[PDB]
RNA sequence: UGGUAUGUUC
RNA sequence: AUACUUACCUUAAGAUAUCAGAGGAGAGUCCUACUGAUCAAACAUGCGCUUCCAAUAGUAGAAGGACGUUAAGCAUUUAUCAUUGAACUAUAAUUGUUCAUUGAAGUCAUUGAUGCAAACUCCUUGGUCACACACACAUACGGCGCGGAAGGCGUG
């Protein structure tokens, strides 16, 4: 088809308002579950309706600034 | 349509907490400052490990290394 | 405002404004009260000290450094008093400053 | 600007290298274009995990900051770049 | 190893017969998924509790900043001097020396020499125009000559003209110096 | 800026696409080649002598060894020591650059030659063959050459070519042997080979 | 500064490896200079399988090395 | 306004260096990189009471024979957890960040 | 090891000495260094890498220690996973020899460029 | 940048009614001719109105489902039409240079002093004669041995092979101009 | 105001 | 080698050690073959300084190894899961025992891996140097030869 660039990935998956499964860092780190609202230049992304589920009962969070360091994977859920 | 940085410049005052990337260091108090590196300042933040508290601390310098995400409640 | 677009050689004056008038208000008062301050470090080293400078890279240098850390096997405290130190701000996990 | 140890890795391009990586996979094959930023492409790669086991990759591409070292050939044990005094041919204006 | 992409001849690939492969052994670090630093790292508020109380004990008075104070004392010393400096500065119509006729006709000379003369300063400025009055200004604490003065003439466009000539021109050569001359600026 | 150590030839401000470009150009690859094997050449020829060390020897071991026997010295000219030197050095390098070619040309009409010893249809190195063709984009280069290519495909079965003597195959190459040592040869054979 | 060199990765599939073990086999649709990785129809892959939506971006951070899975 | 310059005022100071693995550096600082790449002379180490790729670190830099004595160490910036100044050195005369200083008097 | 290595020497003083550097893990890279960078990546001849195994540290925790040792050759080594680095052997030739050679290299570098500036003309 | 750190803060403040003067309407239907030849050696500059990715992507969304807009296209067409006269007359200067350069003073001389002596067996004469004559101007046409390229105007050559002129082909200029040229067809044939 | 590489003719 | 076409590109800046004083230039800045002090580099140079430099009045030995042998040395430890059939111990996704059909990858290595220990052989290095095969020492050792290698301190 053509390229797509992530950080235009990224800003048409800000604009489809897909549900989003937001990945961290390992065992100690908890995926999260919710909705892109805002992102910037070091990925510093920020999501509402967030549920936290550990890695293999989940509990409501609201509105989360998540910062760049710890973001391993996107998908759409 | 919103980026981190005015939603950051209008989440100071507010009780607002930082989960750190350790799983057993959360702080909830009152943001005061932040800058363009993302350093956090925080007022009468409360310890909270594994979701149990140990105490009250006060005026807190959490340094944006540490941090995981912050929220608002 | 971009950072490579602001000026030359002014930017210090732009670091000392974000040192009076943002996240480093308590280290700038730790350092003009003399006030002890507790640092909790990522090797459980929590440092009780006063803060004798400042750094953009967090370094900081303290003065009658009482640490204490606990080794868990069983269960024990071990402290040291250090006369000087100098601090860097990769391990430092917080800051806290007491009234 | 760049310096001599990306220079030397830019050098030997279509050589038989071997990486090893942070986690302990070893790499080793024919390095098909490096970068000034070490993330190299690698062509016939056989690999060995840290768990042993040994396989074989047929287009590899590793970021440079995941990487302990890499073995260049022993001929470039003479290399130009290793001279302290070579002067320079009058660079132009 | 036998057949080859390069771009190199076989003479030169059989000069680049590689390095035989490494003998592998087991690692001895930890793998990537288990390199962390330390979980379950306590609150600092045990600290505050029982250590602060020995901790002030045993130093209830910190140690002075010297490097600070002089810093402090050279800020002072800056704020202070730039206070003298504007006292100085903001305390023409309360001035002696500068109770001529109006600017309009009154053109001042600067950056004159220090032996030069009224005489020839004033057979200078008559050359493009009657001049009514001179006067050249001098320091109050010595009666050393600072190199500026102001000539007052009979009409401003001779004035204007005199002070186009002696500016226009890399500064009028008095003598000893480049006086450039222009407006009064009261 | 770039700089090539190896064509002494100066670059605007370091773009890729340039620098990629200049390592593919022919008068980098004559003179990167000609570097590497004079180099390859100078530290092989190097003879780094082991510095002597002569200790003041033992006394019976002097009367035992100047009582013995004094043997010959032998040396030669300048120019016989050249050309034999020289000679060593053609067959040094010969001897570098051959390699034993006989698996290739006895399994020549193998059921699977097309399939591995083609150099082509191999598996694991087969797209490296077809990956650099060195393209000629001189058209005297491709216009040189006025030969068959003889590409045999992977697809050539045991039909074709059934009975390998009817199709008129190459008697083998003997065993070859060293010139120098060649006056000592059984000068008889034991068959009558004709022609 | 400098693009990394994926133009031959363009409609290939890939599989990248996370960390030591996730193992995301996907189709390279762009990149960045930070080797953050687009790929569609992303599938998890264990020693079992999982699915992981339609589109997928990846951080350069956790990302090691990538198999071409593809001839090129 | 890094304080890598006052350990460039730092020479021949008889300091000790806490790493990030544990290690205890006592030693006399020769040269300091503006990146903190620390060079050490007359240096003994020691990892006190454990973690094995400490003593591995330790033991397999020559002169062990576990306080193992090196007559010279450069030391890399991250791998430097803090550094311990002796007592009788005066921070009051070595802080005076003279380009600080003169950072104040150009404004 | 009665090396006794320069007291005010640095990175451009080291420079063809057999050193003896450390890393994160531990892996020591013995082989002499031939180049340098900001970032501190090394280039290593006839480097030699050896460890312990997780066995013989049980014996190493308070003798004779069996390490593993594997031959790298001519490696280039980065400057993140390494830790310290020390100067375990001198090289073969001396300063004086080493001066006399570099001496040598600045003339046949002037000679080189005598020989451009005729080529140019 | 020395940093890719600002390069994505770049891209990130350069991506973050809408009939306005400052968008790029060649840009916001696609392949401006500006943004084409950038760096190469027929580079126009730079291009005077923004170009946005944004806006971009709203354009493809709007025409993807919800209307198109005719007076971007009608601007892009003029555009197009104009650059596409100015290639046009490049190409007609240089296939003038190229028949001046055929027809020299001195060439047109050496033919003619050619042909003045080109005058059964003398037919087989006139035809060796002939034949030399071919020869001779083959001689002339083959110092240059320059043609013209139909599309992009350049230069080519006839006794080069296949892969240098496919070298030729892969370039910013050819690629930005068939693309012109395929969106002025496009119009063309939408328009008539 | 230029550089690198490549293809023809003398 | 000249002449021409084509493909890509056409540049992050500022500066060259620090402190004090005097003079000059229209509180701030610049300069001085200006002066004192510190530091760095180069070349010489000396400190009864610090460490090392292998028999030959024998057939040896010091340092570093063998990616060398005995050596398959001696002592230990592992070499896939699930469904069902004929019995079955049985809290498991019949785990345990004997036999098999089928299903997904399936390191080679068991002459393997770890620990222990001796002997033999071979590689790279040296001042394999000048006199002599000699009676010194509590202030423990006449460091008062020609050098070389590494380093410290001091002077120009």
């Amino acid at each position: 088809k053509a390229m797509v660039p992530p950080i235009n990935c990224i800003f048409n998956f800000l604009q489809q308002q897909t549900p989003v499964t937001i990945w961290l860092f390992e065992q100690i780190g908890i995926r999260i579950k919710g909705k892109i609202v805002g992102f910037d230049e070091f990925m510093n992304v920020v999501i509402d309706e967030a549920v936290e589920i550990p890695v293999n009962k989940g509990t409501p969070l609201g509105k989360i600034l998540l910062k760049g360091d710890n973001i391993t994977l996107i998908t759409s859920a | 349509p919103v980026n981190p940085k005015p939603f950051l410049k209008g989440l100071v005052n507010h009780r607002v907490g930082v989960k750190l990337k350790f799983n057993s260091t959360e702080y909830r108090g009152t943001l005061v400052s932040t800058d363009n590196y993302f350093n956090l300042q925080l007022n009468e933040a409360e310890e909270f490990v594994a979701g149990v508290s140990h105490g009250t601390l006060g005026e807190i310098f959490i340094r944006c290394n540490n941090v995981l995400y912050i929220r608002e409640l | 405002r971009p950072k490579h677009e602001l000026s030359r050689a002014e930017l210090e004056e732009l670091e000392e404004f974000e040192f009076k008038h943002g996240p480093m208000s308590l280290i700038n008062d730790a350092m003009v009260t003399r006030t002890p301050v507790i640092i909790s470090l990522r090797n459980n080293h929590k440092i009780i000290a006063r803060v004798k400078a400042f750094d953009r890279h967090c370094n900081m240098v303290l003065e009658n450094v009482k640490e204490l850390w606990t080794e868990k096997k069983n269960v024990i405290n071990r402290e040291r008093f250090i006369s000087k130190l100098f601090l860097r701000g990769d391990s430092v996990i917080v800051v806290l400053k007491t009234p | 600007m760049n310096g001599i140890p990306v220079k030397l890795l830019n050098e030997a391009q279509g050589h038989i290298v071997s990486l090893e990586l942070t986690t302990g996979a070893t790499y080793r094959g024919k390095l098909v274009e490096s970068e000034d930023s070490m993330n190299v492409q690698l062509r016939d790669v056989i690999a060995t995990e840290p768990q042993g086991a040994v396989t074989h990759m047929d287009q590899i591409f590793v970021r440079g900051s995941q990487i302990k070292f890499i073995v260049v050939p022993d001929l470039l044990k003479n290399a130009p770049l290793f001279k302290k005094n070579s002067s320079r041919p009058m660079p132009p204006i | 190893m036998n057949y080859n992409l390069s771009k190199y001849p076989d003479d030169v690939s059989r000069l680049f017969k590689p390095r035989p492969p490494l003998s592998y052994k087991r690692p001895t670090d930890y793998p990537y998924a288990k390199r962390q630093t330390n979980p379950n790292i306590t609150g600092v508020a045990n600290l505050l509790s029982t250590s602060l109380k020995h901790y002030m004990e045993e130093f209830p008075e910190g140690s002075p900043n010297n490097h600070l104070q002089r810093y402090e004392d050279i800020k002072l010393s800056k704020i202070k001097n730039a206070q003298l400096l504007d006292r100085r500065l903001q305390n023409p119509n309360v001035d002696p020396h500068i109770k001529d006729t109006d600017p309009y006709r009154t053109i001042f000379i600067g950056r004159l020499p220090y032996d030069l003369d009224e005489i020839e300063l004033q057979k200078y400025f008559v050359k493009f125009g009657e001049i009514e009055k001179i006067r050249i200004v001098k320091d109050k604490i010595t009666q050393k000559s600072k190199g500026y003065a102001f000539i007052v003439f009979k009409d401003p466009i001779s004035s204007k003209m005199a002070f186009k000539e002696i500016g226009v021109h890399r500064g009028i050569q008095i003598k000893d110096r480049i006086c450039i001359v222009d407006i009064e600026r009261g | 800026r770039y700089y090539c150590e190896y064509c002494h030839s100066y670059l605007t401000h370091d773009t890729l696409s340039v620098r990629k470009s200049h390592l593919v150009g022919k008068n980098h690859l004559r003179i990167t080649a000609d570097y590497y094997r004079n180099k390859a050449r100078d530290i092989i020829n190097k003879h780094n002598h082991k510095r002597r060390h002569i200790g003041k020897r033992g006394r019976k071991e002097r009367e035992n060894s100047s009582q013995n026997e004094t043997l010959k010295v032998t040396c030669l000219s300048n120019k016989e020591k050249r050309h034999i030197m020289h000679v060593k050095k053609m067959n040094q390098k010969e001897l570098a650059q051959t390699s034993i070619d006989t698996l290739k040309l006895l399994y020549d009409g193998s059921p699977g030659y097309s399939k591995v010893f083609v150099d082509a249809n191999r598996f694991d190195i087969g797209d490296l063959v077809k990956a650099s063709k060195l393209p000629q984009r001189a058209n005297e280069k491709s216009a040189h050459h006025s030969f068959k290519q003889t590409s045999r495909s992977r697809d050539e079965t045991c039909e074709s070519n059934p009975f390998p003597r009817l199709n008129n195959p190459k008697k083998l190459e003997p065993p070859k042997i060293l010139s120098q040592w060649s006056n000592t040869i059984p000068k008889t054979s034991i068959f009558y080979s004709v022609d | 500064v400098s693009t990394p060199e994926l133009k031959k990765y363009m409609d290939k599939k890939i599989l990248l490896n996370i960390n030591g073990s996730r193992k995301v086999a996907g189709i390279l649709r762009g990149y960045d200079i930070f080797l953050n990785v687009v790929l569609d129809d992303a599938m998890e892959i264990n020693g079992n399988n999982h699915q992981l939506g339609l589109q997928t971006v990846i951080r350069g951070n956790s990302i090691i090395s990538l198999e071409a899975l593809d001839a090129i | 306004m890094k304080l890598v310059n006052f350990l460039k005022k730092l020479r021949n100071e008889q300091v000790t260096i806490e790493l990030k693995n544990g290690t205890t550096v006592w030693g006399t600082l020769q040269s300091v990189s503006p990146q903190m790449n620390a060079i050490l002379t007359d240096v003994k180490l020691t990892l006190p009471q454990s973690n094995g790729i400490a003593m591995a670190s330790l033991y397999l830099t020559g002169g062990q024979q576990n306080i193992a004595s090196l007559q010279y160490i450069n030391i890399r910036g991250n791998t430097i957890r803090q550094i311990i100044l002796p007592d009788s050195l005066n921070l009051d005369s070595l802080l005076v960040d003279q380009k600080q200083l003169n950072s104040l008097r150009r404004s | 090891s009665k090396i006794q290595v320069a007291h005010s020497s640095r990175l451009a003083n080291l420079i063809d000495y057999k050193l003896r550097v450390l890393t994160q893990d531990g892996r020591v890279y013995i082989g002499q260094l031939m180049a340098f960078d900001k970032h501190m990546n090394l280039v290593l001849n006839e480097c030699i890498e050896e460890r312990v195994p997780k066995t013989q540290l049980d014996k190493l925790r308070p003798l004779n220690i069996k390490v593993e040792k594997r031959v790298l050759g001519l490696t280039i080594l980065r400057g993140e996973q390494i830790l310290s680095t020390v100067v375990e052997d001198k090289p073969l030739l001396s300063k004086k020899e080493r001066l006399v050679r570099d001496k040598k290299e600045k003339k046949q570098a002037q000679k080189q460029t005598k020989l451009r500036k005729e080529k140019e003309k | 940048m020395s940093t890719p750190a600002a390069e994505q803060r770049k891209l990130v403040e350069q991506l973050m009614g809408l009939h306005d003067p400052k968008i790029c309407k060649s840009y916001l239907v696609g392949e401006c001719p500006y943004d084409l030849f950038q760096g190469t050696k027929q580079s126009l500059g730079k291009c005077p109105q923004m170009h946005l990715t944004k806006h971009k992507i709203q354009y493809e969304r709007e025409v993807k489902q919800g209307k198109t807009f005719p007076e971007f296209e009608r601007e892009y067409l003029a555009i197009l039409s104009r650059f596409v006269n100015e290639c046009n007359g490049q190409i007609s200067v240089a296939l003038q240079n190229l028949k001046h350069t055929a027809e020299e003073r001195m060439k047109i001389q050496q033919v003619t002093e050619e042909l003045d002596v080109l005058d059964l067996i003398s037919k087989r004469k006139e035809v060796a004669k002939r034949v030399r004559n071919i020869t001779e101007n083959v001689g002339q046409s083959a110092q240059q041995k320059l043609q013209v390229c139909e599309v992009c105007g350049a230069y080519l050559s006839r006794l080069d092979t296949d892969r240098r002129l496919a070298d030729h082909f892969l370039g910013k200029i050819h690629l930005g101009y068939v693309k012109m040229r395929e969106d002025y067809d496009r119009l063309m044939k939408n328009n008539r």
